[PDB]
């Protein structure tokens, strides 16, 4: 029941109807090849000579080649479609993956994300795909033989069409026996894989205690279950097949004996015979394979399905209208309160930041947690729960999201490297709009064209990965250089590393005291430069602001500052 | 948005003690760092002691060992008292919250004799 | 090929004999029933004779039950022994995995080490039994059908025993050349999945930069990359197959001209003829399996060859053969520097820490780096690099790992916990050797009844994974058991979480204050009370032994434990 | 084992000012805490000043912006440089490592 589904492939009708046309060849050649052994048997040796058995050589050959081609065509013109909708369904699939809202990536699936949508959407179709060259040679089949049959013959055709339906019931009961016996020994397939992961993990306690034996002991057991469990599936799996075996042959005995009767004779030459016989040992992978294309058709749409709710997820809520060229201001918190999803503690309880334009500001803080989670606030990674957060006036659920993040810059020292050119990397996305002039300018500005110009291609070589690439000592040096290229108008440095590495902080702290000369710049901060020129100083003590002030004018208000000063002297 | 209360004495006498408390509201008090300043007629504000989230304390090197800060964790009110007191220390005393570029109180001047 | 494996599963030969007896007479039912075809078909239909064609339905049945009852047997009692060699292997290859250093586990085996091991084990098997199965059935079939084309001819047999043998090479020249396309498409298949992972992992930037654009191009050149090696391969595939059909099909033609070229031949009746092609078109599918065979055993011996890599790798070094009842005394660490494998800079530098015994010394490290890599050396975790361990005037790499470890007791949160019954944890691996007397004492010792009147059964509870589970700080309490009923002499806290404050810490201190009244001690430390109770306190920095002293007579001695104190205090 | 040598002066008038050293090789000196310790005739062994690994120097109660203290790296060598003595602070004087329960050398008396 696909009704109302055609036009998803309608671009592609070319290649499915070469299909069926060079599709249904492949089984008028199998019909033809029988067809033609009657004329081969009787009127070949019967009739007392050749002038049949030198066309007839020719002809076998004749129809193997064209099943041959046919076979290839086929197949060909038919994964050309498999894979020219593999590609449009993973594509919109991809393109719904680039706006699904930060935080799903954040931990809750990636690691099979890529895996789990390519091999699911390679199953899709390698399925439905599947059951249409099976529905289709195989359904001609079933049709070419019975009408060769019923050309050749009165009785045996309908008795045996009377009879095959017995056989197809028989098919679907004995394969309906064995699926159902595997999702039960599925299950009993998790706990013992479960148990046998179990053992392992713990092996620090394994050894300490010095209790190897009870170990060997319980892998024995979970072994043995391992092995009959396997076994009781493969003792399931050798009876489907002898079993509709013998129903149908048992319909062959009948076929048989329904031939001794004395009016069914003389309408069987002895090649006649052959013939309708040949055509049922060949009906019976025909109507073997083909009803089981449910369990085809299934497969397909489970996969289906389990892609189809994926397809139509939640995404970033998109509201408000208003739009930005540059915000040059003051973006202020206000009593703002927010959370991680899938956690209880408040990671930010009323905050009260009130960044100056032209200005900086030093979130210094003891944890590592509880600030980072800022840098994720300002530029609407996650949306805010309680709070509100004023940009000039207005709150960044108003602003619409395409120039909102075109405001910040998240300059730090762990940014990912697309795998293109160095001047790729850093006009991204603009290539369009700048001019190779300003590249070179700028990355001469950020102290970045000393470690370029050595680099043997140049504005040509690779930097990202599967590339050449740039060490964690550059890599934000042309975070630096993308930034002023861009010229944003609000900075979030990060500071990553702990410490500057050696003999590269002289470029570092240098391009950055260009980089925040002006350009409002809330800088989470860690290390004892760029926190010292600071304009006022916020601390953060795991959940809330505690002690703000400027650097100059705190360290005689002891406080958390000084105190977290001293053990970072 | 953070709002507090100041409540203090006047004149006393010299080398007496005196007790002074600071409300404060709408505030996450068991977290931020409380202080007090004092503001002499003819020289600017200036710390005297300082509290932080884990009940340490601070004090300035002209009063080192001499007063004495404390919170409550069910009133959210803070106390310092002061001993062996000096007519010098007469001046404006101000309660603090979050930092010196934080809070401020209405201040109460204290008269030493 | 492999005479040395006979006596590895000659302990089945009885498996094996019933499936090579039960299997043959598979390929002799096939073989009988295209020999019953002829008295079908000339003595059947060309005379008037109906005797044979009214017993000859039975015999069809009769041949058919004997071949489903073959199949059957010759599938389940070959899958009797590849089910116990493979979990003979598993047990084998298991009971190896416990007694790789713990650096193995440590993060260098992928967390699929099961699966992998599983999924070789059960691959090899598959592969090794099913070149068995098609090798004696398929030579079997062979053997039939050539026994069949003499008995009832002379030339055409002779033809085919010099013709297939073409059929064969060319069998394997395009099998060859399909296997060489599997590779050749590997590379790029790896290379453009790679080059598909790469963009998502920093999806961040992507959106901060406004970048869409720039990704969905990226991502269509990709895709079509996919596509169209897909379409290579499949393109492939569709060759293999109808070009070895051609050279049979000539083989075929050639056949029908050698079976009426001259009058010398011609001596072949109207039956005689469809036995012999009945026979070949029959011929075929053991003409392909047996000669691609030889790519079924390279499966087997791949997987075997990635499988004897690892049983016979390397074990934690075993040397020296002293002994040890108890060892009750004053463990002592001399000039001891120990590396971490596969990293570079020491973790512990030169080391002077002596543990006076039954007294106890207290680790209290800020960086969480370099404390709990010495409960990872007084018990041979690791092994050292430059230094020595005295244990009683003995090295610890002089005594027995059977015996060394039997003194130590990690007694920390997080405890691996047997999915057992609880007294069992409680008395691990000596059930035998401790009466349950001991354990009823112990867990009231341990103040650790509440958790187990409270639980269903209690000491027959099931608490492990796949169990009822129970708290964290339970898990701790049953170590702390645990420790009591062994009563080693040498004891490791690590006081991991303090974070139930609610009567549960309380419980803990309470249990642990007696723990502690005996053997001496290496407590790694966070927790102000059992600090404050120590003997002889001992901070390290980041590599190396600092300061050290006793709670009480530090503080005056500003150093660094009481700047540490300050900020924990 | 680590080994350590005091140099110190003797016998000056009170009110003066001078400087100690003690030389300590044979061992990571780059991080471990180095103090200084006192100890009266009769009185016990009593601390004067400490050094740890971020120079985050340390005065006990009495000569707190008195004294200072500070270590040569290229040296291997801690300098202690004395100010504004006492009669009072005649006593044994000790240069220490790695906290109090650590090692000790032979020392010098000041007067
Ligand atoms: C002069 C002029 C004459 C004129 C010429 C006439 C020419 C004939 C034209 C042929 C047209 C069409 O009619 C034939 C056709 O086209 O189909 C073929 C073949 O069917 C097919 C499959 O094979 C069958 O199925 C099973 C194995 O298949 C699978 C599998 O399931 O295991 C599936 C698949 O795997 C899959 O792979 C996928 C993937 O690879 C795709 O890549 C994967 O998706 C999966 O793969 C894996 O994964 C799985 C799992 O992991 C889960 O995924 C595993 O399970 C898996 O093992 C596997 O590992 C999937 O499973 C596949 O790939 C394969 C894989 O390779 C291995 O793994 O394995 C086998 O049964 P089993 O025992 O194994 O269960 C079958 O064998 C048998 O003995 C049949 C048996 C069946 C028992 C029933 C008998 C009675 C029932 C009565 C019913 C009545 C009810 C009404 O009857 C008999 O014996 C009795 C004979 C005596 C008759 C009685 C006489 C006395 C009365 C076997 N059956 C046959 O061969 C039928 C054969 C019969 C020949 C035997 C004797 C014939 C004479 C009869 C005498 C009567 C005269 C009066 O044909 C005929 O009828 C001949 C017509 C008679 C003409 C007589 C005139 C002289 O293969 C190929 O197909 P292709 O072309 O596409 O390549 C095809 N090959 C060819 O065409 C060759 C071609 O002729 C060239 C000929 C030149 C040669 C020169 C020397
Ligand atoms: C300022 C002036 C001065 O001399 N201080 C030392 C504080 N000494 C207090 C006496 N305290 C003795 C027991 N202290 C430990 C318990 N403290 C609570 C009970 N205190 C009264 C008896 C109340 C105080 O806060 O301070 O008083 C808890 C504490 O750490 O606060 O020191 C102490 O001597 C031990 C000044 O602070
Ligand atoms: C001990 C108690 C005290 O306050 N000291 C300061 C005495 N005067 C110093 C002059 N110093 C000027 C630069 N100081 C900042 C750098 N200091 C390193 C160089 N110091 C000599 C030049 C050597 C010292 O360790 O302390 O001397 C770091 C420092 O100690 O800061 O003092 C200072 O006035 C600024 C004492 O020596």
């Amino acid at each position: 029941t696909f009704r109302r589904l055609w036009p998803t492939i309608a671009p592609f009708k070319a290649g499915l109807i070469v299909a069926g046309v060079a599709l249904i060849l492949n089984a008028a050649s199998d019909t033809f090849m029988l067809s033609l052994l009657k004329p081969l048997l009787d009127d070949g040796f019967g009739k007392t000579d050749r002038s049949v058995l030198v066309w007839m050589p020719l002809v076998v050959i004749g129809l193997m080649i064209l099943r041959g081609i046919t076979s290839y065509v086929s197949s060909y013109c038919i994964s050309w479609v498999s894979g020219k909708v593999v590609m449009t369904m993973r594509r919109r699939l991809f393109g719904h993956m680039m706006g699904m809202p930060v935080s799903f990536f954040d931990k809750q699936s990636t690691g099979t994300l890529l895996s789990r949508i390519t091999y699911d959407s390679e199953q899709v179709a390698s399925s439905s795909s599947g059951a249409l060259i099976t529905v289709v040679r195989e359904g001609a089949s079933i049709i070419g033989l019975f009408i060769m049959m019923f050309y050749y013959s009165w009785q045996l055709s309908i008795i045996l069409i009377v009879l095959a339906p017995i056989v197809s019931i028989a098919i679907r009961v004995v394969s309906k026996r064995f699926r159902n016996i595997s999702k039960n020994m599925q299950n009993t397939m998790g706990q013992v894989t479960t148990s046998a992961e179990q053992m392992l993990k713990g092996h620090k306690e394994v050894l300490i205690f010095g209790g190897q034996e009870v170990e060997t002991k319980r892998f024995d057991k979970v072994s043995n279950r391992m092995r009959l469990q396997g076994m009781k599936m493969v003792s399931a799996s050798s009876i489907s097949d002898p079993i509709i075996q013998l129903i149908a042959s048992l319909a062959l005995a009948f076929v048989l004996y329904a031939a001794s009767f004395p009016s069914v004779m003389d309408s069987l030459t002895a090649g006649t015979i052959t013939v309708v016989f040949s055509s049922m040992i060949a009906l019976m992978r025909p109507l073997k394979s083909l009803t089981n294309v449910n369990a085809q058709f299934q497969r397909g749409m489970a996969a289906c399905q389990t892609l189809f709710t994926i397809l139509d997820s939640e995404q970033e809520k998109d509201e408000g209208k208003r739009v930005i060229e540059r915000a040059t201001g003051d973006v202020e918190f206000r009593n703002v309160t927010f959370t991680y999803p899938g956690r209880d503690v408040p990671a930010l309880r009323n905050i009260n930041l009130k960044i100056p334009a032209g200005k900086t500001v030093a979130l210094v803080g003891r944890s590592g947690s509880g600030k980072s989670t800022i840098a994720s606030l300002i530029t609407r990674f996650y949306d805010i729960d309680e709070g509100e957060i004023l940009m000039d006036g207005h709150d960044l659920r108003e602003y619409t999201l395409a120039s909102l993040r075109n405001q910040v810059a998240l300059v730090s020292q762990n940014v990912h490297l697309f795998n293109d050119t160095v001047a790729n990397n850093i006009a991204y996305a603009r290539t369009e709009q700048y001019s190779r002039e300003q590249i070179e300018e700028a990355a001469r500005m950020a102290y970045a064209m000393d470690f370029i110009n050595k680099m043997d291609n140049g504005l040509d070589t690779v930097i990202g990965e599967n590339g050449v690439l740039l060490s964690g000592g550059q890599r934000q040096r042309i975070a630096i250089a993308r930034a002023l290229l861009r010229d944003s108008p609000i900075l979030i440095l990060d500071e990553a590393t702990s410490a500057l590495d050696t003999e590269s902080e002289r470029a570092i702290q240098a391009a950055l005291d260009e980089l925040q000369k002006n350009r409002t710049s809330l800088v989470i901060a860690h290390r004892l430069s760029t926190i010292e020129k600071a304009d006022e100083i916020v601390v953060v003590e795991d959940g809330v602001i505690v002690e703000r002030g400027t650097h100059n004018d705190l360290l005689e208000h002891r406080g958390v500052y000084a105190q977290l000063h001293k053990m970072q002297f | 948005q953070m709002q507090l209360v100041e409540s203090g004495g006047g004149l006393v006498q010299a080398g007496g003690s005196l007790r002074l408390s600071c409300a404060v509201s709408g505030s996450i008090f068991s977290i931020i760092t409380l202080a007090w300043y004092r503001q002499a007629p003819g020289k600017p504000r200036e710390n005297v002691a300082t509290i932080t989230r884990g009940s340490r304390t601070s004090y300035a090197d002209s009063v080192k060992g001499r007063f004495c800060i404390s919170k409550d964790n069910a009133k959210s009110t803070v106390y310092l008292q002061m001993n062996k007191l000096k007519p010098e220390d007469t001046a404006d005393y101000y309660c603090n919250a979050e930092g010196p570029a934080g809070y401020w109180g209405q201040g109460t001047p204290v008269t030493v004799s």
